[PDB]
C-alpha cells in the first residue's frame, strides 16, 4: 500500500508497524497496530467519500 | 428533478476517531504494597504470639487437671 498504492492509497496517512526480533510476539504487536492504523485510515476515507457515479 | 442525493459525509466533517494505544498506570509504587504485606504479617505475628501463649496455659491447665485425677 506504501510502495506500489493501486486505489487511493497514495491519498491516505497511515504507519506500518515493524517488528524487531521476528517472532511470534512481534508479529502479534504489529497486528494490533496494524488494526489501529485501518481504524485511521477509515476515518480518513470517511471523511473525504466524493460524489458521483459507482 | 430535485437535486442529487446521496450518500455523504455531513457538512464541515465528522468528529475525530480515536485509535492510539490508551492503558493507564493506575497502581501503588513498590514500596507501598511491601510496607502493607510487612505491616499485615507483623500484626500477625503478634497476635499470634498472644494467642498461642494463652492455649499453653490452657494446656497446662488441662493437664493439671489429669495429675490430678489420675491416682
Amino acid at each position: 500500500r506504501k510502495t506500489q498504492p493501486y486505489d487511493v492509497y497514495d491519498q491516505v496517512e497511515f504507519d506500518v508497524p515493524i517488528g524487531s526480533r521476528g517472532d511470534c510476539y512481534d508479529r502479534y504487536l504489529c497486528r494490533v497496530e496494524e488494526m489501529r492504523q485501518s481504524l485511521r485510515i477509515i476515518s480518513q476515507c470517511l471523511n473525504k467519500m466524493p460524489p458521483g457515479e459507482i | 428533478a430535485s437535486k442529487v442525493k446521496q450518500d455523504m459525509p455531513p457538512p464541515g466533517g465528522y468528529g475525530p476517531i480515536d485509535y492510539k494505544r490508551n492503558l493507564p498506570r493506575r497502581g501503588l509504587s513498590g514500596y507501598s504494597m511491601f510496607a502493607v504485606g510487612i505491616g499485615t504479617l507483623l500484626f500477625g505475628y503478634w497476635s499470634m504470639m498472644k494467642w498461642n501463649r494463652e492455649r499453653r496455659r490452657l494446656q497446662i491447665e488441662d493437664f493439671e487437671a489429669r495429675i490430678a485425677l489420675m491416682p
